[PDB]
RNA sequence: GCUAAACCUAGCCCCAAACCCACUCCACCUUACUACCAGACAACCUUAGCCAAACCAUUUACCCAAAUAAAGUAUAGGCGAUA
RNA sequence: GCUACCUAAGAACAGCUAAAAGAGCACACCCGUCUAUGUAGCAAAAUAGUGGGAAGAUUUAUAGGUAGAGGCGACAAACCUA
RNA sequence: CUCCGCAUAAGCCUGCGUCAGAUUAAAACACUGAACUGACAAUUAACAGCCCAAUAUCUACAAUCAACCAACAAGUCAUUAUUACCCUCACUGUCAACCCAACACAGGCAUGCUCAUAAGGAAAGGUUAAAAAAAGUAAAAGGAACUCGGCAAAUCUUACCCCG
């Protein structure tokens, strides 16, 4: 049995959320907006 | 991206076809048939795995002396390939000694 | 850097070599002293055209035919309709042997024949 | 000097060292045929 | 995967059949007669 | 293409609001 | 000859036409439609025969099939479930309007009895003559394959002998007689060739 | 002459030419050899004209008037020489029974596979000839591990051919559950 | 004939015949001027000018005083969708010239409702013109 | 709004069963795929090492003809590793 | 098929001086001393100029031979498909 | 301008011939071009390649204008006898702007003739005329004071030592 993640696109919706506000490439940018919103939080 | 933007088609499943029905079925063959058989017996598949478990290495060395005369030569040779790298991990790599 | 799926010519190699090659043209001759070819008159195939003259049978049949359906000849077909008719009447006349089998059309060998049946020794 | 020119192609030299005649004249050159065979070569030698 | 380039619209130029017919010869496209009982109705 | 329809109908349901925003009713 | 992919897709438009090729180049690689097996023997619908549609846009109407094809089980009835297209289109001219009918498969129509003018299954049997035919299940009648027009186009009862083509009286003509000479043989003797030179024997390795 | 590589000069310029049908193999077996041999150049001189015509349509760039035509004539030209085939293989298995009008033979090759061998017409017997000797027709016992590995190699693929064609009737069964039968 | 086996001759033996040949020679516009006497033909590679000859005289009764071959390579170059060489078959040319001053020249064998349609009016502006309202 | 995104088939994997095994003509051991000439060359013979032993030097499991059990027992072994 | 050495049978070397030359000046030709440029370039070793040799232990085309526990080597631990 | 050029060998294999083109070069910027695509055509033997009946037997005296002359490193060219032997012009190469270097690469590439050409080619896309940088020309007076060193350039020179 081969399993893959398959809601991959949520995970990463619920941290790019609270980088909206953001400026630059980290708003839109998983790898970096999450470094940037847990400094936030 | 990485996700379908459409629904896939239902999964329809019969829960009373014949062999979901009648699963199970005769897995006391030997209580309620005086032990003239034994449910291993009922058991389909590999010879070298018929009423029988084990590990990689325990399997693969069971394989080889069941049916390792029958085998193609290449996949004969991946064989004691796999037998030799999984000796050398169980019996020299690990955490516990 | 050299072709190797492609098809070996005469057209490729050095002057040797693609004289030596040719395209499947039999031979009709051989070669003297001198490099002075000989054509042999006995190697050519001679070409046996017949007269076309007063002949009815054209390249192509009208369609107003029958569906005749198709019996592909075989020996014994072809044993009954022209070897049987001449035993069966010398068997009835009271004269038959084996003996006389080469009269009736029987071949015991090939040689001494132009035309050999096996091994053929003839174009189609 | 510069390299990379060592290819001077001799279709002589070719058909001598890698040809057909020469692989079946050592039991070696033949398992070549018999392993390029076995993998499905388009082509067997020049 | 998933990969094809289009060309930009070419707009033949040539409406008339006899004109098609005449410049394919032009350019060596022979296009032999169809065949075929079904016709239209 | 991957198996499963959890995620195929969570996304389904996000399109719609999508939509919804872009294009309120009235 | 013919070259067709392992799974071309056939289609109304005939193999090898222009539009086919346009349609399935080389290169693609489609889905492969399934088809329901069906023994050659048991197909029971051909050209010109008379069948009623069971479902579609237009059901319960009796139409000709013009066309059948067995790789789909389609079933092309003139007039019936047609949708409209314009036909010779140019750049300026919007083109001709013409009803193009769409194919149907074998089970959404159904054969109709001669007798009766409504739909009817069919299974196929026997006469006293031997000759296999389909008769119907309900009022069980004879229905023969009906004519149709050969594909190539010509015409027997219509046919013209041209100056290259054998007449019927020469073509059926027998003057083959058995016997044990092969045709090498048989012309050299009625040509006049004479050859008195043997054949040396040869070595075969 | 050479006006026999062409057509009637009325039939030039037409787009069709009417024709017959093509001799059936079964129209050939009631006339004679000698009858044979002749309509063989009658048909020769027709498949000519059709080549001839054939060739020129691509040099005008047009299309052939009735390319049938050439499928016709060489339907009939292979037609005729099987019926010729037939007799001369009849009449040898009678007077030798031999199947194969060529010698032959099976044997081994240098690689170990099984392949019919023709022979060749020669002016001396086989001993004496330096390029026979040179062929090999026997296999060494460093061939053996091949012939499995090859013999495994075609079971592999009849296996997957097999297994396939169970799947689709498997899959064949999902939208068609009337086949049970 | 093509395809098949020669019986082999020896000094003294039987002269070599061909009842049926397999041979299909087609007659070819020349692409550049030759001669008038001179005439062009593709035939098969195992066929030889003698043949040629002999296979002309025979079957369609044509003297011929000079005969010459070359061999026409095809380009290899024209390569499909998976980048594989397609090769044009190589073929054989002949040149034949006619014996007694005859001349040869190629005949030519291909000799030799759209202003019923109305348009729109400027002056409507493109109003539907059905309507005749 | 572009670029793109999205899909379900092709077929494959593992078992079971069953031993397996060609062909139109022509060509192909010489420069293979080359119609045709004086030849005599001929096949067999211990695998090693990486690695483990915390180096290395004796040594270090490799289907060999019935699943289980006897048994990791007898026994072997720089009596060490291990077998 | 580069390269090292060898085998077979081939080819080239103006002009001038001296006419004896593993002689000198000096083209073709072979090599690659010094400088500059170039350094993901024209080039995975080149370009321009300047230079050594250039009838000899010369240079060079063709086919063949020596194979890695080895070969070849006017020993640079060179070279044996960058 | 002319670095050459024409041909041969070797290598490559239709790779700037015609028609057409949505493809293509900086060049759809009008219109050419095309080595890319599709179709059509094409190299014609006298040059060259592909040879030889057997057995025995013969073959001391270079080349160099080969004659004087002078050598060593001592050299590339030949037959006879007897027997056998009346059919004769097949087959193959023949194209190009071309090969080896990942490229339409400033490199590599044997022979013949031409030895400056009768052949073959174009260094500047347009403009401006800053720096630094590259390649050259000229330069007052002085003339190695430069520098590790007369490197480079110019010019056309003496003597000596070490090593071999
Ligand atoms: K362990
Ligand atoms: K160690
Ligand atoms: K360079
Ligand atoms: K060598
Ligand atoms: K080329
Ligand atoms: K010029
Ligand atoms: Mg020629
Ligand atoms: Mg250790
Ligand atoms: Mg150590
Ligand atoms: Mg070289
Ligand atoms: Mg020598
Ligand atoms: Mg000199
Ligand atoms: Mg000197
Ligand atoms: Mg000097
Ligand atoms: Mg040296
Ligand atoms: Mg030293
Ligand atoms: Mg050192
Ligand atoms: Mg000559
Ligand atoms: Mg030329
Ligand atoms: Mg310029
Ligand atoms: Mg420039
Ligand atoms: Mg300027
Ligand atoms: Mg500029
Ligand atoms: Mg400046
Ligand atoms: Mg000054
Ligand atoms: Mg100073
Ligand atoms: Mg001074
Ligand atoms: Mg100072
Ligand atoms: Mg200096
Ligand atoms: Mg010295």
């Amino acid at each position: 049995l081969r399993n893959r993640v398959t809601d991959r696109y949520f995970r990463i919706q619920e941290v790019l959320k609270h980088a909206r506000h953001f400026r630059g490439r980290k708003n839109r940018c998983y790898r970096l907006a999450v470094r940037t919103v847990i400094r936030a939080f | 991206i990485g996700i379908r933007l459409t629904l896939p088609p239902p999964k329809v499943v019969d829960r009373w076809n014949e062999k979901r029905a009648m699963f199970g079925v005769y897995d006391n063959i030997g209580i309620l048939g005086n032990f003239e058989k034994h449910p291993k017996e009922l058991i389909r598949g590999p010879i070298w795995l018929r009423g029988w478990k084990g590990n990689e290495l325990q399997r693969c060395i069971r394989k080889r002396k069941m049916v390792g005369s029958r085998m193609f030569a290449d996949d004969l040779h991946n064989l004691n390939k796999r037998i030799r790298y999984l000796y050398k991990h169980f019996n020299r790599h690990g955490k516990f000694r | 850097g050299a072709d190797r799926m492609s098809k070996w010519t005469s057209k490729r190699g050095p002057r040797s070599f693609r004289g030596r090659k040719g395209r499947g043209a039999k031979g009709i001759g051989f070669l003297t002293s001198g490099w002075r070819f000989v054509q042999i008159k006995e190697m050519v195939p001679e070409f046996v055209v017949p007269d076309l003259t007063g002949f009815k049978l054209k390249p192509y049949v009208s369609y107003l035919a029958p569906e005749s359906e198709e019996t592909p000849l075989t020996a014994a077909q072809l044993f009954s309709e022209a070897v049987a008719p001449a035993i069966e009447k010398d068997f009835k006349d009271g004269t038959f042997d084996p003996d006389n089998l080469e009269k009736y059309g029987f071949e015991p060998t090939q040689e001494g024949k132009l035309f050999q049946l096996y091994p053929r020794n003839f174009l189609r | 000097k510069a390299r990379g020119n060592e290819y001077q192609p001799s279709n002589i030299k070719r058909k001598n060292k890698h040809g057909w005649v020469r692989r079946l004249s050592t039991p070696a050159g033949v398992q070549v045929i018999l392993r390029r065979m076995l993998k499905g070569r388009k082509s067997l030698s020049h | 995967t998933k990969k094809r380039f289009t060309p930009p619209i070419y707009q033949p130029k040539f409406k008339t059949e006899k004109e098609f017919m005449q410049h394919a010869r032009k350019a060596g496209l022979v296009i032999p007669p169809e065949k075929s009982d079904r016709s239209i109705h | 293409v991957k198996k499963g329809f959890r995620a195929a109908f969570r996304f389904q349901k996000e399109l719609e609001r999508q939509r919804l925003l872009r294009c309120p009713p009235p | 000859k013919v070259t067709l992919p392992p799974h071309y897709r056939y289609g109304m438009s005939p193999p090898g036409s222009v539009a086919d090729k346009r349609k399935n180049p080389p290169w693609i690689r489609r889905r492969p439609v399934v088809v329901e097996p069906i023994s050659d023997e048991d197909w029971y619908l051909f050209c010109g025969d008379t069948v009623e549609i069971l479902e579609g846009k237009d059901a319960g109407k009796q139409g000709k099939v013009v066309q059948v094809i067995r790789q789909r089980n389609w079933v092309v009835v003139g007039g019936l479930n047609t949708h409209y297209r314009y036909i010779g289109k140019t750049m300026d001219y919007r083109g001709t309007m013409i009803p193009s009918e769409a194919p149907l498969l074998h089970r959404q129509v159904k054969l109709v009895d001669p007798m009766d003018r409504k739909p009817t299954e069919i299974e196929w049997r026997f006469t006293e003559a031997g000759e296999r035919v389909r008769v119907s299940t309900r009022s069980g009648r004879i229905i023969p394959k009906p004519e149709f027009p050969r594909a190539d186009g010509i015409v027997p009862e219509t046919w013209i002998d041209g100056p290259k083509d054998t007449s019927v009286e020469d073509a059926l003509e027998r003057t083959y007689v058995p016997c044990l000479k092969t045709l090498q043989e048989e012309v050299m003797e009625a040509m006049g060739i004479k050859e008195t030179r043997k054949y040396k024997k040869v070595y075969w390795y | 002459g050479l006006e026999e590589f062409f057509d009637d000069p009325k039939n030039w310029g037409q787009e069709k030419v009417k024709s017959g049908a093509a001799w059936t193999c079964q129209q050939l077996r009631n006339k004679s050899n000698e009858d044979l041999h002749k309509l063989w150049y009658v048909l020769l001189k027709e498949r000519n004209m059709l080549l001839t015509l054939e060739q020129e349509a691509k040099r005008q760039r047009l299309p052939m008037p009735s390319p049938e035509r050439l499928d016709k004539v060489v339907d009939s030209m292979d037609a005729l020489d099987k019926v010729v085939q037939e007799r001369e293989d009849a009449l040898r298995l009678l007077q030798t029974g031999q199947e194969r009008a060529r010698p032959g033979a099976w044997r081994r090759d240098i690689f170990g596979r099984i392949i019919w061998h023709k022979f060749k017409q020669w002016v001396i017997p086989w001993h004496l000839n330096k390029r026979y000797n040179r062929k090999r027709f026997f296999a060494l016992p460093y061939v053996d591990h091949f012939l499995r590995l090859e013999r495994e190699k075609r079971a592999r693929i009849k296996a997957r051919k097999e297994n396939l064609e169970r799947k689709k009737a498997k899959i064949l069964l999902k939208k068609f559950p009337h086949l049970a039968e | 004939a093509r395809n098949v086996v020669y019986p082999l001759y020896r000094l003294g033996g039987p002269q070599l015949r061909v009842f049926r040949t397999n041979f299909f020679i087609q007659l070819v516009r020349p692409g550049v001027a030759q001669p008038e006497d001179t005439v062009q033909f593709r035939i098969p590679m195992e066929m030889t000018r003698v043949d040629l000859r002999n296979y002309l005289e025979g079957i369609y009764n044509v003297p011929v005083a000079a005969v010459r071959t070359r061999v026409q390579h095809g380009s290899n170059k024209r390569r499909d969708h998976r980048n594989v060489r397609i090769k044009k078959p190589d073929y054989k040319v002949a040149y034949v010239q006619l014996a007694h001053g005859q001349t040869f020249t190629f005949p030519d064998l291909f000799p030799e409702e759209r202003q019923q349609r109305q348009s729109s009016d400027p002056r409507r502006g493109g109003v539907p013109s059905w309507f005749g309202l």
